[PDB]
């Protein structure tokens, strides 16, 4: 990336997370007020592959 | 995944081939049974559920199955099993359009036996459930079609045991 | 292809292929045909589709093959004309498929990484391929030639 | 603790007696409780026991009745209704194609009723007749289930 | 996980059997020590700190374990491992309250030998603080609930061993 | 391997500590239980062949285990199940004679979950397959011998899932 | 291994159907090719050395390949290559016979990827060996055959890449 | 197969078929139709060979459905019949393959170990396979019947 | 170190280190055998300015020293000097390092839970700390015992 | 990760150790090389982009590897290999400023073997990519830093081999 | 322990423990007990056994405390006792489990090669040994001081 403001911008570490945290998915299941949770077996259709 | 059509592109792509007759001849023996494909799977789709439920009363209720002990006893699993059902018509719909298996191993078969296992789902009454879908869909699709349907529940099938 | 853009898209909400969305499965399979017989086509003059690029390409950038040019050379320049034949292999590849898909996968992501560490001017391979799109449209019917056309101006757009 | 324990034995006890007399009052012409292998609304329009079911068809009513039964006492044990809303759902759709549901009903209801002449309802007559209430209401509308 | 009457429900249901006399009375022996358990919890609760206090000093401090080389040295691993305790302290008095040790192995003991083997934690020195905390909550406790508790102390700690 | 003894003198000696009131009072538990190890050492191996066959009855065959599809199908995957089986319940008993359950992990653990996983083998059925032969073992050693037993099965269990 | 009539079986097995109308059908049309199968192999073994010489005519020597600094310079290595070659050919040709490319997995590409890597033997000039062969052998085997020796040079070479 | 058993030898020794291995492929191909059919009539008369098999077993050695016996009882009896069933199908496998690579796999490698551990007894086991080769063979032609004939022997060989 | 946490904020962003971040790490390697002959004096008093720490602590808390005191006895007393002891060393480690990572995983992190579990009063463990800064302080000259001085009141503040 | 420095005060804090007069000659041994490492990272750092085309000129590139069925054939396996090259300069620059190889395990080394195995990333060919940017690092930064630049570079080499 | 050497070899057989080793067993929990309470003893009186052995192995060989001796000096002389400590303790340990094997493991396999290095005279560690089992032994009744002599005669012999 770079550094735009006070920075840690387009980090490595720091990118990783606001891509995850600004994702679709990201908020859609817990999207703004929840804290994320395992949506594991009971919770969702878990993926076998 | 891939297709018929992109499982040549990229068998010349990795020798960096532009296409030739012999990829051209596959690629027509796609097309002209391309229409086929089409009808195909308008009919199991609109008749989906149909299959199902006639697949299941072939090969899966009225026996050991649904009754206590049994891995499709409780309306929860009875329910998980038919979802399954419904997974696998669908993709083999897919595959049979596409002309291609490789999506019933990279979206179906990748896992599901360890997965069968760990839960204790059996895998020869599933298998069962798919040959007696295949038995359906043969019927409803039609001389046609019957053949080309068929091998995707057969690989699914043979995917498992 | 137009398949791959379409099965994968319809089931990311787990459902059959929509009544409309066989349709485009449709268009696509008699397009195929016409489509199949334009990249034949193309194949076939492939060496002279190439070497008259290659000329209109050092006319309108000679500073390319110059003392400080990245295909400065007869073996620098080989490899420049090698990469044109790339792409047109891929440009046969797209219009086949009625979709650009494995071209991109193939040849565009990861383009400016690689000519960058190479040092290749990247504008002036968009350059050779409109000069590759000049020779092969002259070699097609005008409705395939503009079929063709779009192919060579995502290439061309995607070097940008 | 206590309680549940003496009241599931109750059920328990004498359940055939009210499973037979669900199973006499939809089934008209024979004996249904026959069958049934322990034995080894508008709302009837009465099935026959021969003629409009068979003997395969008689033998799935024929369990449920009791499996319907059988799982009221798991239930009670535990906290809630959990094991019967759950197994009852969506039970809806895959007995009506051969099962009238409102038939169906008058068992569960007549159930409910002669399970509590058992109980002398000083709170555990009330008991049976919650937990046998839910396979009811949840099972109707037909919309709002699955 | 499972409890005296769930895993009365799941052993039954497993062989499609309403509950009879030999279920029923194992329901009972669980109920009718119920009461117990909970005040027994009460008091492991409201004194977690102390007993975690006089377990430690017992059987892990003023030691080489707390030492330079000593895996409890650092103020860092110091705090991991009364944490730990409390983590064992909290569960066994779950298992407890449940009458039941499947929570222990769930939640617990389910892979963490190879974790401290994998760390270098000493078992050994483990135990004897989960032995410790015991001894402390069977004096707490009290006769009517000293046995139970201890059992599960004791599951935890032949679970590592 | 250890055992109980060498479990103690391994512990003091990379202290350099002569054996002190603690670790005597270790030994004496061991010493004070052993004669009732040999005992339940003895029904065991002569009991072998038929806590694997009623382990075999009550937890495996008869299903779809044993069927085509099913890992345990061919005579040669039932042999070399119930080869497992023996293995499980001959080294559970070295482990309670020891009092020590580190030949569990040294011999039979280590890499195996992984092995399992490579070849297909179903693991929830395997440890079904081992709480089975715990079940018949723990009425066949009586009251003086269950508890102890019974540990190092269910560390053999808890060590695959 | 398998073959085509070996894998039908075993495809049959694992679900325990008996060979069935669809299961029937594949095998004939196995049985159907099998005499120009035999014929193809009896030409390729016979031509065997003589593909070897132009196929690395065409795609190997004359170059860097086997000049120093290059994998086949030194007597040694182009043994090693020529022998590797003789690999490829002869194993085709089983799989072409069995009409099942499952020993071309199980005896030529496991692993084989990596080795090659390890050694730092040139993977696409490898295939270019391979495609010339396969060029050789679809001129000597005729129309009869050539597609079908054909598929199974491209899946040794897709196998690499 | 024949296949199998003689490629092994091929990649084996690195090497194309023999003229011999393929004159023996091509023999065994032409005995391809006949095998088929010797299977198809043992398929078609499954459910008699093994009841008739049963009787066949029981009064040559009976003592197996008796107080004391492996096969005492309604559902200890459908297990024995079932495993006369199971070898009866390897056969139709082992005469369509002409060899015993798919009858060893399946159902002779550990076969002592499952039935010592069973303690069903094997010798009378033996002897119960035996009958059903007096059975089948009576609905075969001469040639056929000894053809099939090899392999109840094998498996009668096998076993013990 | 300084090292350590240059680094660390550089691998973060994915980035080689900045101008700022290479002047601070060639000022402080200048300041190298400055602040190892810090720690050598230090080292060289340790037992001298544990006592007097131990003395500074009890004539202003005489009560931990008391009866309901955490530290009272001759053998809690001991343990009490040991930790002081323990402290004055991980102040030798970060003036060596330049900063604070070695101080703070071995004894800061975790230590109001060890602590509290110990019963003890976290705020006279800071005062002993402050008595240490007092004795180690009186023998560095000015600027070598500010640059001491600056570690001891971290530990100090820590405990807070 | 740990430094020169940090090496040192973690191997005496295991012991409890003041700094002694080892210790305080091996921190000397590091402060006294520190100016000359500080000036060659900013060579490495303003210089990287040619290191890494050089290194690639002389290695890589003009070969069957950037050829279709190259492992660095198409624009995306070009990127992803320069973007890798990138890596290891950049954490050989860190590991040789913090004068000690302890990051390049944790960050980069870590299972990086099996993963290059299982995309079949050629091992040996990314070895003679890093050792031609050592070559040309050498040159760069001069007498003073060429030994200390090298020996993380051959560390990252023999780390994969 | 008796348990350890009865088990491996039980095992290395893969069979489960005969009568004949599942007795040994019996014999060594009642000998424990008594076996537990002789190191015990023999663990309370350890600085006089090493000193009383000391004076004993210098008086019978002056040569190892003289100008070219391997324990020449005070210090030289302090490892010795030491190294003395060392055996008693495997000699109690040995004695407690009933089987000699952890002191095998822990102090006679590699002695030769770590002795040789140190240039240590080996038989005359093995004086300080039988030195040792004349003081225990005075300290142990008849049958218990039998039972210890065996494991010292073992060390004894291990050093040859
Ligand atoms: C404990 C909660 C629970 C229930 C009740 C349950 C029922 C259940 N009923 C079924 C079928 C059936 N059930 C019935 C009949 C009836 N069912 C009734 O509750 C009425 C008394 C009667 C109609 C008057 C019939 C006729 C079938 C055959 C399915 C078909 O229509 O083909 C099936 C399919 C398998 C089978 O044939 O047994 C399930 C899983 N599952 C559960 O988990
Ligand atoms: C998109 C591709 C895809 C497939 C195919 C898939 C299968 C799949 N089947 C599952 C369970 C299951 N599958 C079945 C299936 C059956 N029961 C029987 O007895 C019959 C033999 C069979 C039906 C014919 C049952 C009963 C369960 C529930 C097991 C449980 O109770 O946990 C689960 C576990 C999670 C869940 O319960 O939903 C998965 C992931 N998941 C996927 O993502
Ligand atoms: C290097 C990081 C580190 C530190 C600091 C540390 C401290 C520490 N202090 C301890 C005890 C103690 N520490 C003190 C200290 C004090 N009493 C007071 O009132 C004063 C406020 C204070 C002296 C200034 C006392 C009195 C004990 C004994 C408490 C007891 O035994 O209950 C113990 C338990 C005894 C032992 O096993 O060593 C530890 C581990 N451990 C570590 O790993
Ligand atoms: C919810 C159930 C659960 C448990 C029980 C659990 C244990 C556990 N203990 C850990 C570490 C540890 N555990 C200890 C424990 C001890 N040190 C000693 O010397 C004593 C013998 C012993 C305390 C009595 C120590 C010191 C560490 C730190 C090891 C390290 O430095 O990495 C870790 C590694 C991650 C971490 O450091 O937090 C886990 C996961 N984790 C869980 O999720
Ligand atoms: C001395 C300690 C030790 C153990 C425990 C051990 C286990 C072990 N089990 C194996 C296979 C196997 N293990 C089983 C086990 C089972 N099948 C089932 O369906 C059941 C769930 C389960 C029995 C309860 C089966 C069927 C195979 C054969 C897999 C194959 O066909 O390759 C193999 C592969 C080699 C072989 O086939 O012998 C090993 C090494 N090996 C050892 O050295
Ligand atoms: C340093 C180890 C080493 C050796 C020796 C070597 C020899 C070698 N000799 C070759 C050809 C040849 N070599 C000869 C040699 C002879 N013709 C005769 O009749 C005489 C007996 C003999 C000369 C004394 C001939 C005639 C050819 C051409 C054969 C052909 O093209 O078919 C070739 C193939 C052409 C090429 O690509 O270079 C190689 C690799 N390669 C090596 O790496
Ligand atoms: C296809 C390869 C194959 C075979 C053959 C096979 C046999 C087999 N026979 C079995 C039992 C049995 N098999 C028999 C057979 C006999 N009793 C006698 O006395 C006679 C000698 C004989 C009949 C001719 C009996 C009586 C049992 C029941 C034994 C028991 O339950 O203890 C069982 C255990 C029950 C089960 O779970 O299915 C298996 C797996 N399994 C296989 O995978
Ligand atoms: C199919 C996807 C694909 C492409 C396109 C591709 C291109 C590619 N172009 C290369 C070089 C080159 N490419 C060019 C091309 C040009 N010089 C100019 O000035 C013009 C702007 C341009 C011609 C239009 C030149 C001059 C080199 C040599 C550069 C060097 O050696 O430094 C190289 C390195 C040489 C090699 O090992 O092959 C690759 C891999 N590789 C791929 O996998």
């Amino acid at each position: 990336i770079v550094r735009g403001q006070s920075s840690m911008p387009s980090g490595g570490l720091y990118a990783l997370i606001d891509a995850l945290i600004d994702s679709e998915e990201y908020t859609s299941i817990f999207g703004e007020d929840t804290v994320p949770y395992l949506r594991n077996l009971g919770v969702e259709a878990q993926p076998s592959w | 995944m891939q297709d018929a059509i992109t499982a040549v592109i990229n068998n010349y792509d990795v020798q960096g081939k532009y296409l030739d007759g012999a990829a051209l001849d596959k690629l027509k023996a796609y097309f002209t049974t391309g229409a086929v494909r089409v009808r195909a799977a308008a009919v199991i789709s609109s008749n989906a559920t149909t299959i199902i439920k006639e697949a299941a009363a072939k090969a899966l209720i009225y026996s050991d199955l649904t009754r206590p002990g049994g891995n499709m006893y409780t309306t929860r699993r009875y329910a998980a099993c038919i979802r399954d059902m419904d997974y696998f018509l669908r993709y083999a719909t897919y595959a049979m359009l596409a002309g291609d298996p490789s999506i019933l191993d990279e979206r179906v078969l990748n896992g599901l036996k360890e997965t069968y296992n760990s839960l204790g789902v059996p895998i020869a009454a599933t298998v069962g459930g798919i040959q007696a879908m295949k038995e359906v869909v043969g019927g409803l699709v039609g001389p046609d079609a019957a053949k080309e349907a068929s091998i995707y529940f057969d690989y699914l099938s043979s995917g498992l045991s | 292809s137009v398949l791959t853009k379409a099965i994968v898209n319809a089931d990311a909400e787990a459902r059959y292929l929509s009544p409309g969305e066989l349709d485009r499965i449709k268009s696509f399979v008699a397009s195929g045909e016409r489509r199949l017989r334009i990249a034949q086509t193309l194949t076939e003059a492939r060496e002279r589709i190439v070497k008259q690029a290659g000329d209109q390409l050092f006319q309108i950038r000679p500073d390319v093959v110059s003392p400080g040019g990245n295909a400065y050379g007869e073996k620098m320049t080989a490899l420049c004309l090698r990469d044109l034949d790339y792409y047109l292999r891929l440009v046969t590849y797209g219009i086949v498929a009625g979709d650009v898909t494995p071209i991109e996968e193939i040849g565009i992501i990861g383009v400016k990484e690689m000519y960058n560490s190479l040092q290749t001017p990247i504008p002036a391979v968009a350059e050779g391929v409109r000069a590759m799109k000049n020779v092969a449209t002259s070699l097609l019917s005008g409705d395939d030639a503009a079929e063709a056309g779009f192919y060579f101006d995502y290439l061309v757009g995607a070097m940008q | 603790g206590q309680r549940r324990i003496a009241i599931v034995a109750k059920l328990t006890e004498n359940a055939e007696m009210i499973v037979s007399r669900a199973a006499n009052r939809i089934f008209v012409g024979g004996s249904p409780m026959a069958y049934s292998e322990r034995q080894k609304v508008p709302p009837d329009f009465e099935p026959i026991n021969i003629a409009r079911y068979g003997p395969e068809r008689m033998q799935k009513s024929i369990r449920d009745l009791d499996w319907f039964l059988r799982y009221t006492t798991y239930a009670i044990l535990a906290g809630d209704p959990s094991i019967l809303e759950a197994n009852c759902l969506g039970l809806r759709e895959i007995l009506e194609k051969s099962c009238s549901i409102s038939a169906t009903i008058v068992a569960l209801l007549e159930m409910r009723k002669n399970a509590a002449r058992l109980f002398k309802d000083e709170a555990d007559s009330k008991l049976v007749s919650s937990y046998i209430s839910v396979v009811i209401r949840a099972l109707d509308a037909d919309r709002s289930d699955a």
